[PDB]
C-alpha cells in the first residue's frame, strides 16, 4: 500500500493540513492528520496576559464562531467570580451565539458543498452572511473580530436602528435556507456522495469524544444549551434535532434544521428583550461610564486600576462548557488570585473531531476522505492552539 | 549564574501584599537600542522568565 | 498651519479671565468629550495653566 | 546603603532606597538618589591614545592594550606606581595589586588619604560600634569628622 | 599616565592612554562598609559602548604585558582574596572585632597645631558620578551658601 | 582604520554596527553573498541599482527593518549617484560584466565607472573605507580583453584614493557562478563541453562565500588593509579538464568531451558572436562563448607567489570537492 | 511500539541503552541514503559520534533519567529517519595566546 | 533613442495593461485572514471584476496572498511554494499577523512575520483587514506593476 | 446525579485508597488519587451502573514549579446519561511514568501526546507520544514555567543556501512585562 503526501496549501481544503493516509490504490486503509502546522502558541501567551488583555485570543480561535468563543471565557471568569449579569446582556449575549452559530453553519455548509463541487450556493450564502457580518459590524468595531462580549456583560449598548434591520433581515432569512436547501437535499448527486459515508455509532461517538453534531447524528440528545442551560434558555423554546444513522447526509439536514431552530431563537429573543443596563454592578469589573469617570473620583481610580490592573480573580479553578457551533467548547481556568489567569486549556470541540478521522475513513474513498473532512467542520485556529 | 532572592517591599507604598514570595533573578543584562526607533532589543531569552 | 508646534502654538491663546477664585475646566465645551474636570485656584499673580489642556487662567477682579 | 536601582531598558530610571534595619534604615541620602545622571552623561566607551601631535584619537582594545604593553617594560622595576579609584570594587583592588606587586614594584594605595595609614588590626579603621548600636550610646565626641557631609 | 574609569574630570586632560570602565550599576563586585560589614552588586544594565569590567581590564594588562597571573575568572580572584582577607568573601555575616587598642605600637611622636580641615567641601559633588549629573549641578548652586 | 566599528550588541541579524557600507552592483552574483555577510553582523548595507525595481528584491532579506535600503541610481549621470552615498562611510565596488554591450563598452565597463566612483569617494570626504574588487590575473599585457581595462580600472582607482583595498577573486564557484552552471545547462541540453582550452589550462577556482568572507574580514580587521591588495585562490589548482570531471560525476552521466584547439573555437566565438556594431543595443549573451574568456583560457592564472594570499588572513578555503559544490543535484 | 515502563534498576536501563544504540546503528544506512550525503562524509564516524553522545552523559544514575533520555533519543532518531528533519540540519548537529583574551577582546559578558 | 523610444514606451505600455488586467493570485490562505480572503470574492465584492480568478497550484499563478499567521513549521512550505512560481512573483501580506509578526509576535512558534521569507511587495494592515482594504492593497499592487519598464530597461541595457 | 448524591455515593462505592483526597463544591467535583490508581480508578468510573461515565472530554495540565510533584495533570470525564461531570486529577514529575489510559477512551490518544508535548510528562503502554504541536526539531516543553515566551530559536530564509534555517533568538523590541501587582490583596 504505497503512501501519497496530501497538504494542500490553499483553503480549497481548509489549509493547514498535512493528512498523510495510506492507499491500497482506491481505498484509504490509515489516514494519519498532522496538525500543529497552525499552532500559534495562544495557551502559552494566556499566562502573561490579565484577563482583559486575554479576551481577544478567544475571538481568534474557531474564527467562524467569534462570539460563540469569548462567550465560554466569560462563562467561566463569571463563574470564577460570582459575578451576576443584567437580563437584557443575557438576552442580547444568546442573540449572538445565534447569530454565530447561523453564520457557522452557513460556511460549514458551503465549503463542505464546494469541496464536493457544489459552488453557486457558497455565494449565495456569503450574499446572506454579508448581512450578519454587517449586523456586526455596527454593535462592535469590527466586521469579524469582535470583542463585544466581556466578563461583566457585553462592550457596548446596541444601536437604536438594529433590532428593525435584524427582524427584517430574519423574514427573509427562511427562504433563503429553503433556497439553500431545495438544490441539495433533494438532489440525485449530493444524496450518493453523502449517504452511507464516515457512519459513526453512539458508542464510537461517546468512546472518542465528539460532543456537538457528531454526537447527536448517531441519535444522541445531548445538547449542552438543554442540558445544562447558562444563559436565558429555559424561556426560549427551541427543538434539539437528532439524526438516526450516523452518516454524513443526516449531519447536513441536522446542521441545516439547527440554522432553523437559531432562528427562532433569535425571533424569540428579539421579541422578548427587556431594558435596563448592560454591564454588571455587583462587583467592580466593568469599566465606568466616560461620561462619569470624567466628574467623579472614585470612578477614575476604578478605571485606572481596571484598564492597568484589572480585575483580580479569587484563586481557584473551574472547567466550564458552552455549545459551540461546532460542538462543546470548553475552558479550564486556573486562578492564582492574581490579575493574569495560571493555565487556561482551551478544549477544542475540532481536535477530538480531527483525531476521530482515522476510523472514520476506515475503508473509503480517497475522494471519500474531503467528504468527511467537510462533514465535521474543522477549523484550524482551534484545533492548534 | 542566577541569584535566588525575595524582593523586598516598595518603598513608595507602605503595603506587605507582594513579600513572603522568592524568585530567580537571571542576570539577563544584556540589552540595547534598536536604531531605527528606540526599541530596546534583547538577545538572551531570559530576559524577564524570572520577573 | 503647522510650523508652530504645538508648545509655541499655545502660549499665544491669551488667558481667561475669571471674576471668582476658583475655575473648573473640563477641556471642551461639551463635558464628556474633554479632559476631567480639574479645579484650579488662581490666587498669584501669575495665570494658572490647566495641567491637562494647557489653558491659561487669569482674576481679573472678585 | 541599600538601594533598589529602577531601569526601563538600558538606562537607569530611578534610586529608591531599600529597607535595611542595621545600615541605611530605610532612609537615603540625596547625593546617592539622584546621582543616577551621571550614569548617562559623558562617559569613556571606547580606548584612546594621544598622538604624537597632541591629537586624541580613539583606537580598538588591542591597539591601547598594546601600547600599555610596549610602555610597562620601558620604566624601571620600581616606579610602576598604580593608585586606586573611590568606586573601584574589590576585585580590581586586588588584581592591580597583584599586578603591580608581580613587577617588582609596591606603590598601590587608595584614592585619597592613603599617605602614611597602616591598616592591619582592623579596628584602627572601621566603625567598631556598629552603626545600629550608636542607639544605645549616651555621650558621642566627635573629632574633626562632621557626619552631615 | 594610562586613566581607567567611566568619567573624566581633568584625569582625561592628562591622559595618555584610557580605558573605559564599568559602572557600579552593571557589575558584580564586593564593597566594604564602615562597620566591616561587606556585600555584593547586581548588574542592573548593560555596559555602555566598548567597555568591560577592571579587573578584566587589569587582568588582560597583566597578560599582555606577560606577567603571569593565577586566575581568569570571577570566581578566582574571588579565591585569591580568601587569602588576604577571608572575611571580604562572607557577605551576611555581622563579624565583631577581636581585638583591641591594648596591643599597638606605642609611640609618642611630637604633636602639631594646625587645626582639622574639612575634607568634602561639595557635598553634591564628591565622586565622577555626581560631578557630571546636571540635577546635582543645578543642585548645588541655591540649596548652599 | 579604526573608530568605525562600533559594536552593540551579540552578532545577531538586529544587531548594531557602525558600517554604512553602500556595495555596487550588489545585485549579481557575489552581491547576493557579500550584502548577507554584510548584514549577518548588523552592518547597514545600500545597494544602489539600475536596472528594474524588482532586480534588489531578494536583498531585502539580508537584513531587519532597514538594514538593506536600496536606491535608483544612473550610471551615466554623476550627481545623482553622490546621493546613494551621501550618508555612508564605507563603499565597496563589484561593477563589471563579462559581457559587452554597445551602450557599455569593455572600456565603460570596469574601468569608468570604477574611475567615477572613486573619484566621488574621494571627493565625498567622508567615505573611510574602499574595497574595489577585479579579477585574478589582470594585466596590462595579456590576450584577455576586460582584465586589462580591470588592471587599468584598478591601478588607476589608487591614485584617487591610495588607502584603497583591491580583492581579487579567481573564478568563484557558487549557486549561481556563470562558469560552471552553463556547462551543466548544455551538457542537459545536447551535451558534449566543448573544451575551449582543450585542457591543461589549471587556474585557481574559489566558493564565494570565502570571498565575501575575505572582503568582510579586510573590513573587520583594522591594520594592513589600506593600500594592500590581495589575490583570492582557491586550496588547490585546477584544470578545465578535472574540473569537467568534478562536475560529471554528480550531474550522474558517461563523461564525454568534444575537445577542440584554440583557433578553430576563437574564430567560432569572437568574430561569430560579435554583432554589437550597428542599429539595436540588446544581443543575446554568449553562454560559453566568450570574447574575453577564449583568450583567457589560453594562460594559467595562477596565483602570484610573491603577492598577498588568501591564508593571509587567516581563512581556510572551502575544499572544492563535496560541500560547496551541491547545486548539481537539481541537474541529476 | 508501546512505550515500556520505567526501569527498575540500573542494569535494566543498561540493556535498554544498547538496544537503542543497536538501533541507531541499524538505522544508520537509511539516513546516508536517504538524505543522499556521501562525499561530505563517511558512515564510520557516525558511530564516533553517536558514541560520543550516548557517553557524554554516563554520570547519570537515577535509572528514569536514563529511561527518559532514551526515550528523547528514539524520537530524535524517529524524527531524523522520517522525512521530518530537514536536509542541512543533521550535518549541522553531526559530523594562541589565552582564551581569556580572547573573550575579553570579543566582548564584555564572554 | 528618440526615434526608437515611442515604441518602446508602446511596448512597455501594453506589457503593463496586459500583465494588470489579469492577475491570478494564488490563495494560500491560513488563517482567520482566510475567512476575509475568500469573502471579498464572493458576491458583493467580486474580486473577480478585475480579473483577479483564483488559482490551486502555484505553477501557474503569478501572485501569491499571504492571509493568516505563519508558524515555524509551515516557513519551510511557504518557501517552497514561493519558489515554484513563475519568474514575477508578486507577493501580498495580507493581515496583521503575515505583514509582520502580529498579535502573537512573541511565542515559540511563530514567524514574525512573512519577510523574514518570501520577499514582501505590498502589505494589507488589519486584524482582519476589510474587504474593501484587501481590494485597495490589490490596486495599490496594480499602481505597483505600472511602473514597471520592462521592455526600457532590457533596451538601454 | 447531581453533585452531593455523586458525592456521597462515590464516598461509600469507591474501594479506598484510591482517592487521596476528594473536594466537593459548586465548581467542579474533584477525586486527587495517588498517579498509580489512575487505570483502575477511570476503569471502575466508566464501567459502573451508578456511575456511567462514558466520555473523557479532555486531559489538562498544570506546571507548579513550588511543589516536590511538579506537574498535576487534570482529566475531565462526562456522564452522559446521568448528566453529570467528574474531574478527576493526579499529581505527577518531570521524570516519572504515569499509567495511560487509551484503552478505556480511545480519545485520549492525542491529548496525551499533547500532555508530553507541552510538559514533558511521559506515559506507558500509550502507541506513539510523538511530538503533536511544536515543530518536528522543537527542543524543551514550552508549556513549562521554565519555557521563556520568545522560545530559545528563531526562523529566518537565509540566501547563501537556498533553505530556511533556525538561529538563536535575538528580538528587536523586548517582551515588556508590566508589573501591575499591588499590595492590599
Ligand atoms: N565572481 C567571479 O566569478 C568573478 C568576479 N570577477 C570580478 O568580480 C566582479 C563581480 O563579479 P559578478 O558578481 O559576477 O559581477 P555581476 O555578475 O554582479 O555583474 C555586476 C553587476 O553590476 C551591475 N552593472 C554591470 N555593468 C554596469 C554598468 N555599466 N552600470 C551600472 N551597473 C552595472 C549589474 O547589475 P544589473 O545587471 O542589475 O545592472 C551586474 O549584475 C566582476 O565585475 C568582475 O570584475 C572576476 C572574475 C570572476
Ligand atoms: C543518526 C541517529 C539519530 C539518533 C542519534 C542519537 C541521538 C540521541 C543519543 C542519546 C543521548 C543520550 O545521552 S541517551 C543515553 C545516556 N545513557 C547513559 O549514558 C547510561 C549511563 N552510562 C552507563 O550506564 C555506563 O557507564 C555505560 C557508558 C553505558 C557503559 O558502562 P558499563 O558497561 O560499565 O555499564
Ligand atoms: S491578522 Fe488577525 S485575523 Fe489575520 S491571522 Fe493574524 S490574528 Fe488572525
Ligand atoms: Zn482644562
Amino acid at each position: 500500500n504505497f503512501t501519497l503526501n496530501f497538504g494542500p496549501q490553499h483553503p480549497a481544503a481548509h489549509g493547514v493540513l498535512r493528512l498523510v493516509l495510506e492507499m491500497n490504490g482506491e481505498v484509504v486503509e490509515r489516514a494519519e492528520p498532522h496538525i500543529g502546522l497552525l499552532h500559534r502558541g495562544t495557551e502559552k501567551l494566556i499566562e502573561y496576559k490579565t484577563y482583559l488583555q486575554a479576551l481577544p485570543y478567544f475571538d481568534r480561535l474557531d474564527y467562524v464562531s467569534m462570539m460563540a468563543q469569548e462567550h465560554a471565557y466569560s462563562l467561566a471568569v463569571e463563574k470564577l467570580l460570582n459575578c451576576e449579569v443584567p437580563l437584557r446582556a443575557q438576552y442580547i449575549r444568546v442573540l449572538f451565539c445565534e447569530i454565530t452559530r447561523i453564520l457557522n453553519h452557513l460556511l460549514a455548509l458551503t465549503t463542505h458543498a464546494m469541496d464536493v463541487g457544489a459552488l453557486t450556493p457558497f455565494l449565495w450564502a456569503f450574499e446572506e452572511r454579508e448581512k450578519l457580518l454587517e449586523f456586526y459590524e455596527r454593535v462592535s468595531g469590527a466586521r469579524m473580530h469582535a470583542s463585544f462580549i466581556r466578563p461583566g456583560g457585553v462592550a457596548q449598548d446596541l444601536p437604536l436602528g438594529l433590532c428593525r434591520d435584524i427582524d427584517s433581515f430574519t423574514q427573509q432569512f427562511a427562504s433563503r435556507i429553503d433556497e439553500l436547501e431545495e438544490m441539495l437535499t433533494g438532489n440525485r448527486i449530493w444524496k450518493q456522495r453523502l449517504v452511507d459515508i464516515g457512519t459513526v455509532t453512539a458508542q464510537q461517538a461517546k468512546d472518542w469524544g465528539f460532543s456537538g453534531v457528531m454526537l447527536r447524528g448517531s441519535g444522541v440528545c445531548w445538547d449542552l444549551r438543554r442540558a445544562a442551560p447558562y444563559d436565558v434558555y429555559d424561556q426560549l423554546d427551541f427543538d434539539v434535532p437528532v439524526g438516526t444513522r450516523g452518516d454524513c447526509y443526516d449531519r447536513y439536514c441536522i446542521r441545516i434544521e439547527e440554522m432553523r431552530q437559531s432562528l427562532r431563537i433569535i425571533v424569540q429573543c428579539l421579541n422578548q428583550m427587556p431594558s435596563g443596563m448592560i454591564k454588571a454592578d455587583d462587583r467592580k469589573l466593568c469599566p465606568p461610564s466616560r461620561c462619569r469617570m470624567k466628574l467623579s473620583m472614585e470612578s477614575l481610580i476604578h478605571h485606572f486600576e481596571l484598564y492597568t490592573e484589572g480585575f483580580s480573580v479569587p484563586a481557584s479553578s473551574t472547567y466550564t462548557a458552552v455549545e459551540a457551533p461546532k460542538g462543546e467548547f470548553g475552558v479550564f481556568l486556573v486562578s492564582n488570585g492574581s490579575n493574569r489567569p495560571y493555565r487556561c486549556k482551551i478544549r477544542a470541540p475540532g481536535f477530538a473531531h480531527s483525531q476521530g478521522l482515522d476510523f472514520m475513513s476506515k475503508h473509503h474513498m480517497l475522494a471519500d476522505v474531503v467528504t468527511i473532512i467537510g462533514t465535521q467542520d474543522i477549523v484550524f485556529g482551534e484545533v492548534d492552539r | 549564574k542566577v541569584i535566588i532572592y525575595s524582593p523586598a517591599r516598595t518603598a513608595t507604598q507602605s503595603g506587605s501584599g507582594k513579600l513572603g514570595k522568592w524568585k530567580i533573578n537571571f542576570v539577563s543584562t544584556l540589552k540595547w537600542e534598536n536604531p531605527l526607533m528606540g526599541w530596546t532589543s534583547t538577545g538572551d531569552p531570559y530576559a524577564n522568565v524570572g520577573d | 498651519r503647522s510650523k508652530k508646534s504645538p508648545m509655541e502654538l499655545i502660549s499665544e491663546v491669551p488667558p481667561i479671565k475669571v471674576d471668582g477664585r476658583i475655575v473648573a475646566c473640563e477641556g471642551d465645551t461639551n463635558p464628556a468629550l474633554g479632559h476631567p474636570i480639574e479645579f484650579i485656584c488662581l490666587d498669584l499673580n501669575e495665570p494658572a495653566i490647566c495641567k491637562y489642556c494647557g489653558l491659561r487662567y487669569v482674576q481679573d477682579h472678585h | 546603603s541599600n538601594i533598589r536601582v529602577d531601569s526601563r531598558g538600558p538606562e537607569v530610571m530611578r534610586i529608591i532606597p531599600r529597607l535595611n534595619e542595621d545600615i541605611n534604615e530605610e532612609w537615603i541620602s540625596d547625593k546617592t538618589r539622584f546621582c543616577y545622571d551621571g550614569l548617562k552623561r559623558q562617559r569613556l566607551s571606547d580606548p584612546m591614545i594621544r598622538d604624537s601631535d597632541g591629537r586624541f584619537k580613539a583606537v580598538s582594545w588591542r591597539d591601547a592594550l598594546a601600547v600599555v604593553g610596549d610602555i610597562i617594560h620601558q620604566v624601571k622595576p620600581d616606579e610602576i606606581v598604580g593608585v586606586a579609584g573611590q568606586l573601584s570594587d574589590a576585585e580590581s583592588m586586588m588584581v592591580l595589586k597583584d599586578f603591580v606587586n608581580r613587577m617588582g614594584s609596591d606603590n598601590v594605595w587608595c584614592e585619597g588619604t592613603a599617605a602614611g595609614v597602616d591598616a592591619d588590626l582592623r579596628y584602627s579603621y572601621l566603625m567598631n560600634t556598629s552603626i545600629s548600636g550608636l542607639e544605645n550610646a549616651d555621650l558621642f565626641l566627635l573629632i574633626g569628622t562632621q557626619p552631615r557631609v | 599616565v594610562v586613566y581607567q574609569g567611566h568619567h573624566g574630570d581633568k584625569a582625561v586632560y592628562r591622559a595618555n592612554v584610557i580605558l573605559p570602565a564599568s559602572a557600579f550599576t552593571e557589575k558584580e563586585g564586593t564593597y566594604e562598609n564602615t562597620e566591616g560589614f561587606t556585600q555584593q552588586t547586581v548588574p542592573a544594565v548593560p555596559t555602555v559602548g566598548d567597555a568591560r569590567d577592571d579587573w578584566k581590564i587589569v587582568r588582560a594588562l597583566s597578560e599582555v604585558s606577560g606577567v603571569k597571573l593565577p586566575y581568569n575568572s570571577i570566581e578566582g580572584v574571588r579565591s585569591r582574596i580568601k587569602s588576604v582577607a577571608p572575611n571580604l568573601v562572607h557577605t551576611d555575616e555581622r563579624e565583631p572585632a577581636a581585638f583591641g587598642p591594648s596591643l599597638k605600637p606605642e609611640c609618642k611622636e611630637a604633636m602639631s597645631t594646625t587645626p582639622f580641615q574639612t575634607v568634602v567641601e561639595n557635598f553634591y559633588m564628591t565622586n565622577s558620578i555626581t560631578r557630571a549629573s546636571k540635577i546635582m549641578a543645578q543642585c548645588s548652586a541655591v540649596l548652599l551658601k | 582604520g579604526v573608530g568605525h566599528l562600533a559594536r552593540k550588541g551579540t552578532g545577531g541579524r538586529s544587531s548594531v554596527s557602525g558600517i554604512v557600507a553602500t556595495v555596487f552592483g550588489a545585485t549579481g552574483f557575489l552581491g547576493r553573498y557579500l550584502v548577507q555577510q554584510l548584514a549577518k553582523m548588523g552592518s547597514q548595507v545600500l545597494v544602489p541599482f539600475r536596472g528594474s525595481e524588482d532586480s534588489p528584491r531578494h536583498l531585502k532579506l539580508m537584513g531587519d527593518l532597514g538594514q538593506v535600503v536600496p536606491m535608483k541610481f544612473d550610471p551615466r549621470d554623476e550627481d545623482s549617484i553622490k546621493a546613494v552615498m551621501a550618508k555612508a562611510n564605507v563603499v565597496i565596488n563589484l561593477i563589471g560584466r563579462e559581457y559587452e554591450t554597445r551602450n557599455f563598452s569593455f572600456e565603460d565597463a570596469n574601468h569608468h565607472i570604477a574611475e567615477k566612483l572613486a573619484l566621488v569617494a574621494k571627493e565625498h570626504g567622508g567615505i573611510m573605507r574602499y574595497i574595489q574588487v577585479s579579477c585574478l590575473g589582470a594585466s596590462v599585457s595579456s590576450p584577455s580583453r576586460m582584465l586589462r581595462a580591470k588592471a587599468a580600472a584598478e591601478e588607476a582607482v589608487l591614485n584617487a584614493l591610495p588607502e584603497a583595498t583591491i580583492m581579487r577573486p579567481a573564478t568563484m564557484i557558487g549557486t549561481e557562478d556563470r562558469i560552471l552552471n552553463p556547462w551543466s545547462m548544455f551538457v542537459k541540453k545536447y551535451g558534449f563541453l566543448p573544451l575551449i582550452g582543450g585542457g591543461t589550462t589549471k587556474f585557481q577556482p574559489v566558493y564565494v562565500v570565502d570571498v565575501a568572507a575575505a572582503i568582510v574580514a579586510a573590513l573587520k580587521d583594522d591594520g594592513s588593509s589600506m593600500g594592500k591588495t590581495y589575490e583570492l585562490g582557491g586550496p588547490d589548482v585546477f584544470t578545465t579538464h578535472e574540473l569537467a570531471e568534478i562536475m560529471y560525476d554528480m550531474i550522474r552521466e558517461w563523461p564525454r568531451y568534444v575537445k577542440l584547439p584554440f583557433p578553430i573555437a576563437k574564430a567560432m566565438a569572437a568574430p561569430r558572436d560579435f554583432m554589437v556594431n550597428k542599429v539595436p543595443f540588446p544581443l543575446p549573451s554568449p553562454q560559453i562563448f566568450n570574447l574575453d574568456q577564449i583568450n583567457a583560457l589560453t594562460t594559467d592564472t595562477l596565483v602570484s607567489d610573491n603577492a598577498l594570499k588568501f591564508q593571509d588572513l587567516d581563512l581556510v578555503p572551502h575544499k572544492l570537492k563535496g560541500y560547496p559544490v551541491e547545486f548539481l543535484i537539481q541537474y541529476r | 511500539i508501546g512505550v515500556p515502563p520505567n526501569s527498575a534498576n540500573l542494569t535494566e536501563a543498561r540493556r535498554r541503552v544498547f538496544d537503542f544504540f543497536r538501533a541507531a546503528c541499524r538505522s544508520i544506512p537509511t539516513i546516508m541514503d536517504i538524505y543522499n550525503l556521501q562525499d561530505v562524509v563517511a558512515p564510520s564516524q557516525l558511530r564516533y559520534a553517536i558514541s560520543a553522545q550516548i557517553r557524554n552523559n554516563a554520570h547519570i544514575t537515577d535509572p528514569k533519567v536514563i529511561d527518559l533520555l532514551i526515550f528523547k533519543g528514539m524520537e530524535e532518531l524517529t524524527d531524523i529517519v522520517d522525512h521530518a528533519k530537514q536536509r542541512h540540519h543533521i550535518i549541522g548537529q553531526y559530523v594562541g595566546k589565552t582564551d581569556f583574551l580572547k573573550n575579553f577582546y570579543t566582548s564584555n559578558y564572554f | 533613442s528618440k526615434a526608437a523610444e515611442f515604441v518602446i514606451s508602446k511596448v512597455d505600455d501594453l506589457m503593463n495593461w496586459a500583465r494588470t488586467g489579469s492577475i491570478w493570485p494564488m490563495t494560500f490562505g491560513l488563517a482567520c485572514c482566510a475567512v476575509e480572503m475568500m469573502h471579498t470574492g464572493a458576491a458583493r465584492y467580486d474580486l473577480d471584476r478585475f480579473g483577479i480568478i483564483f488559482r490551486p497550484s502555484p505553477r501557474q499563478s503569478d501572485c501569491m496572498i499571504v492571509a493568516g499567521t505563519l508558524t515555524n513549521k509551515m516557513a519551510p512550505a511557504l518557501r517552497k511554494v514561493y519558489d515554484q512560481m513563475p519568474e514575477p512573483r508578486w507577493v501580498i501580506s495580507m493581515g496583521s499577523c503575515a505583514n509582520g509578526g502580529g498579535y502573537y509576535h512573541y511565542s515559540y512558534s511563530v514567524v514574525r512575520g512573512c519577510d523574514r521569507i518570501v520577499p514582501v511587495d505590498i502589505y494589507v494592515p488589519g486584524c482582519p483587514p476589510t474587504a474593501e482594504a484587501l481590494l485597495y492593497g490589490l490596486l495599490q499592487l496594480q499602481k505597483k506593476i505600472n511602473r514597471r519598464k520592462d521592455f526600457l530597461h532590457w533596451w538601454n541595457k | 446525579m447531581d453533585n452531593q448524591f455523586i458525592f456521597k455515593y462515590s464516598w461509600e462505592t469507591l474501594p479506598k485508597k484510591w482517592v487521596k483526597k476528594m473536594e466537593r463544591s459548586e465548581h467542579g467535583n474533584r477525586f486527587d488519587t495517588n498517579t498509580d490508581y489512575l487505570f483502575q480508578l477511570l476503569c471502575f468510573l466508566k464501567l459502573h451502573t451508578y456511575t456511567r461515565v462514558q466520555v473523557l472530554i479532555d486531559i489538562c495540565g498544570v506546571d507548579y514549579p513550588s511543589r516536590k510533584r511538579r506537574f498535576e495533570v487534570v482529566y475531565n470525564l462526562l456522564s452522559t446519561r446521568y448528566n453529570s461531570r467528574i474531574r478527576v486529577q493526579t499529581s505527577a514529575d518531570e521524570v516519572t511514568r504515569i499509567s495511560s489510559v487509551v484503552s478505556l477512551f480511545p480519545s485520549a490518544g492525542w491529548w496525551e501526546r499533547e500532555v508530553w508535548d507541552m510538559f514533558g510528562v511521559s506515559f506507558i503502554n500509550h502507541p506513539d507520544l510523538r511530538r503533536i504541536l511544536t515543530d518536528y526539531g522543537f527542543e524543551g516543553h514550552p508549556l513549562r514555567k521554565d519555557f521563556p515566551l520568545s522560545g530559545y530559536v528563531q526562523v529566518r530564509y537565509d540566501d547563501p543556501e537556498k533553505r530556511v534555517v533556525s538561529e538563536p533568538i535575538e528580538m528587536t523590541q523586548e517582551f515588556r512585562y508590566f508589573d501591575f501587582a499591588s499590595p492590599w490583596e
